[PDB]
């Protein structure tokens, strides 16, 4: 499959293109260090174009490595932007972490769609031991979840429901309209 | 997704 | 893939709220899609929207990605059966709005669902048996016998099950 | 596929051909030629309702699914479509040749064209697609439903000639 | 990437922002070379962005965008966004002093790997001067430069800190 | 991605090294091949018949592949009016140093940490002639004698911008 | 990379046969020969008293499409003038001799080699012939040397070229 | 595909 | 990873022939029709009383093939044993049951299934072969055998021994 | 090539007529069906004699590793089961499913207990039986195995003696 | 191409070698390779449970974890096992190396040493590490500190330096 | 094919036979498998029979330092003398170890050529000049030149003829008739 | 074709076929084919058949080498071609032993030519004249004109090849 | 192709 | 699998 | 290459 | 790289 | 490498 | 090579 | 497959 296009007011954008023109970014496939240096990227460009204003991620991932995840996250922490997120159909790994990871009352879900924050589903260990213990604490404060029930939920794959990820905290509203 | 996301 | 004028085909169709659904249904056809009911909604979210299917099915989560999406959007996101809907592309037909779900003659629609996570599944299977009910109008049973084997519906056939609500021709 | 400029911006040799409302079938039928066909005679029909449309064809076929929804698509719109072989046209490719307007069913002097088509329960499902056709090109063949079945079964011959007397096109140019 | 018609790197670079999420080599030391370079001629008083995720590169390439910082008129603010190894460190401590950043789970690499036989006298040249301008750019003693970058130890962002490899920690 | 692209108000789309192009900057950033020599020549050539008076750079990052290729590129800035400026980025060896020390005397410069290759590359007597003609230029545009020269491309050998600039390759080394 | 020049947005080569200048930097296979075929049509076609340049820069390769490419340059309108800028062996050097005589060029540093693939069947040795043949025709010498350097790997510079015939004319 | 959709 | 053993030597595989066993660990295609065919046949040469027995863990295959074999074990003088493994699954389940009767054996957990793979009108025919035999060696109605047939079912050790498959249980 | 090869006469062979059997992959039908092999030539070789099964598999399939698993508990020989580097999924079932006081495993290896309509319920009821062996071999009760055998959790040697997975640590 | 020798009994080399109880690791270490000389040595222990056997090193080394396969597999055998290093031994080449029987450890005059030691999942490589500092210093004899700067360090060790740190015990001549 | 087969019951490849009566071929670039092969064939013959002496045919273009020296260790180590015959090409190491074996064993045939540049063209550099330094130390041993010349030669591309190794120390006779 | 195959069971017949290209690894095995059929029985002679289109000078230079240094006199024969080292081996068999085919050929030039550096060209006029200085000697033709064939790449039959002296006798 | 396609 | 199958 | 080519 | 080249 | 290794 | 290796 | 094909 091919990407559409669409011409505003005289350029042409293609459909995400036109998405980040709204300040929306369409994080929809595994994150590996090419899929973090986008997501960061584009950040960059929206915190940059306008400090104040809000902007969105749509999250359709199965996750990915811990640390292009943790870079993701740094970048939508320190930007001045504040970043709403939105699950459109699977958060997972670490894309769930980044749902979480949203400006609080502003994480959102469809209705049919599941999250989980299985984590994983040699030079680095330590920095990946430093990368594990920070995913769960930021969790457990995000989720208002004490971090023991974290540390159980990101060693199994343990499918929620919209519904359920609104009972656990990890967003804030399910989207219907 | 507005209202209200964007 | 040809191109007329200046809009490439398919994207032409797209400028008169029109979105092809033409292969099978992976995470990148989806977030397309997505984007796509969400830009023709925000452009007039009054005006109809037609998506026209042929597809042999795909992931249920993506699947699922769109029917949220067409439940979410003002407009009323009409559907064609161009000449095949199985599985995620037929649930999908059926999810269009009530009275606007369209298939050509000699079009095909195949409601089942084949495939670990053995309550999930399971959950997801219910999910889809009790929309599919819905949105026909079949008993449950009937759609729990209909989705779980293989089975072959002309377009006179879902037209009488409750898949679509109108021949074109 | 060279590129053409008028008087600006440019597109491909088959854009052209679209622009005076020729569409070309030159590959074989899966679902994606198929998808683009179906769009190409919606847009046309779509941009003046009364004026013809050219079908051009030279395929070795396809599948039912794809080639029928060309089919469906044919026979949907208002403005008649024009149709007419160029080089072969077997299975589906003769199938929607034959299913060209009444009239107006061309081929060049020499180009065959072949008929036969294409190769658990779910399998009692396969002799219908084949009676589907050969109802619908019987019916537009003008010709008995039974050499149309056996004929329909094996590969045969044909000619510009011989397409006529089976009333699979109209008229031959020179 | 994510284009119109002009992808995202290139509006972040209308943006005076350079991305270095890759393994520096001739080709990405052009491309950046290049980027600095018409960054300056198009502004020489605004300052330039670059963002560092880099796991290193060669010594060539790596100081040719090292002299192209130093050359230019705009003051270079770097940032390690994830990691910042080898070159990429050493790019990383080259930005303007004061603005010298990383974020709270960056991780720097200060070990750059060391490269006819008695043309190794090459590498005695290229080791002592990147130590002696890491020196430097850090305020440590060339004495603990020469120890530390001689093992493969990473230091997160806060241990870089009072090392003098970055300025300041970005947090929200 | 790669290689940016800068636009302009006019509308128009170049990529980095086009924009470079622009302000008459030719980049040598790759091994000397026929299709970078044919390229290379071809910007020479548009440049100078652009504007014959105003000079042209070739900024040089390469490890510098053949010597037919090398010397297709000078020949051309022999012929060229404009002068051609030389700055080694990065790496100038092998035929890249060549094409480095054949720029205009004056005009040839290296980064401080720039590193310049004179080793060159690889009928037996078409080699001794090829070698002959490269020490030949080398030892006049260096002002060296010609047998050190002859000794120094032979065997391999390194030298730094300060090396360089002693042995008179280049002619100073940019500053500020 | 190829880079591009600027409403009109030509590529470098596209800009050089905007001025009447064919390149011939690549060694010739079917798809070259056809490829600088179809510019002399166009440059002819375009204006065919108007003569064309032809830089060379190919060590030869296939005889079939060499002969092809001669074939054309000989039966259009225009003349065609070869600039040897690199090298010229195989048909690159033959047909840098066929060019225009009086504007057949070379670079001082250019060489020119003259030794023909040895190999369907009669239709091979009849095009040698009819390449010895003409060769001689446009340099001035007897067939016996032509024959004799074109089954041996012989290299010639510019100034040897000059002697032998093969150019008129060195650039400076 | 209109009438009627679109 | 299939070993040697040294007696000459020979392959792991080749002890077990030597003392009459023949393995079935791999989908059925021609290939092992015809080493399975040629191996049933040189056993019955050398001792046509002696029993035969057929080890078996394979995802299946197609008709032909496994009814080569099948057509050849009902052939021969020898009784085949059968004995069902890991899984025996398409061709395999029912040349599992097409083992001699009261010699049909199966390891505690193993599946069986039974589900059958896909001038098309003769395609019917093959599986109407199927359903007639097994049906006919199960013990069972044919359309209990012909709906259960159409579509993927588990099975085990346990529930093989109520649908007639095997006879017997090995601990 | 094959390694240690004496003339092809492996150092795996040389391993075999040992009595002990190697499982270094991981483990699909055909290290199974070879396996299995080897178990039966090994108790026919001698019955009462022990044999020495050595895991460093990183896990594998159900089917597979329950065939080795039936095999082993059907023959009369003690089967030790000795971890080597890693045993994960059914390496980690076969190496707790060896023989009782014989289970072992090296100081620093690692071993990992957790295991990767119709479809579902097979699923099920096979996750079930192999969650019923852990906790009989372990010692361990049902509930625990249900929590542990969902999650990627590495225990060490001594984590894995603590657990029950293991008899013997040897040094 | 590998040489044979025979002798009725037609040996492989390596094979000749492993007839004397000598296993040779002149590869990297990767899975398979700690496979093949894991069950050298349960062979060697099978077949002769007293009597020493000699592992000839010339390995760069590779990975640690099937490193520690090979050393865990040499500590609880019967038999002792004596390293010789026969050209070079870096990562856990080094390392196994210096596990080997204390007192018949060897080295070969212009043979080279080198303890570097990288050249989810993750708590197991740092535990592993541990291990390594801890057994190379109670093999070597010296502090943990310096084993640990100097195993993050590329700094090679003749055979008089490793005899000098601790690595070996005796250079063959 | 390229290797034959000799049979006598017995069937070697030539190689092997060969290797009966005492001859290890070193036809190729010297890695550590071929080093690890030449050692085990070198400590296997001086097994056999300590006392009479093995023979090293070479043809190598000579590959690594560690490999050669590994070599030459075990050529020190055994009891038994190593003759050593350049048949086509000793170059680099393979020239090294050429020269390391017996005064009065070395030998070279008519055409054969000798380089002896220890070479990788442009790794911790005192590790680097200390194999070099080593290197000429032995070769200077060997030949009995000065360690000036050895310095001088075999850091430059050096090509010699059997008449020239012979003259240098290299070889101590070529063979004839 | 294996009982043990075909090569081996000629080698039992003291025959060695040189149907490939000649590099090291043929020259190793050729050399050690040479010296068992010598050390078996060093009176009868060894036939050596070429159908090789040459090699390296250094692998054919160790196979002439250990003909000269065995006692058994080698016989060549010349199959189908022997071009390159496979014409010098030919030539360089035992004098009256030198065959070749009827429709076979025999191409005398030796491509010119382990060196990283241009001055080490000598080595190549030293190999060269070093082989022409030989085959002046088998031949009976004068170097002058060894010099002028060898430089060229035309190609003799087996006839023309007779009265050169590279072979002795055709065999019909 | 006209006339009369078009 | 002795007894019974040998 | 101007003057004169072209 | 100015200035001075250009 | 005897003796003594072994 | 004998005689005299070996 | 005797008898009888032997």
């Amino acid at each position: 499959n091919l990407i559409p296009t669409v011409i505003e007011q005289e350029r042409a954008y293609d459909i995400y293109s036109r998405l980040l023109k709204d300040r929306i970014i369409m994080l929809g496939s595994a994150i590996d260090d090419n899929v973090a240096n986008s997501i960061v990227s584009q950040l960059l460009f929206l915190a940059a174009e306008d400090p104040e204003k809000e902007i969105s991620l749509y999250i359709n991932s199965p996750g990915g490595s811990i640390t292009a995840g943790m870079a993701i996250y740094d970048t939508m922490q320190f930007i001045k932007p504040k970043v709403s997120t939105i699950c459109i159909g699977m958060a997972a790994s670490m894309g769930a972490f980044l749902l979480a990871a949203g400006e609080k009352g502003k994480r959102y879900a469809l209705p049919n769609s599941e999250v989980m924050i299985h984590q994983p589903l040699e030079i680095a260990a330590k920095r990946i031991l430093l990368l594990r213990d920070k995913l769960n604490k930021v969790l457990a404060e995000r989720t208002g979840q004490p971090l023991e029930v974290i540390e159980r939920d990101t060693d199994r794959d343990n499918f929620k429901s919209a519904e359920e990820a609104l009972e656990y905290g990890l967003i804030d509203k399910i989207l219907t309209h | 997704f507005s209202p209200x996301a964007p």
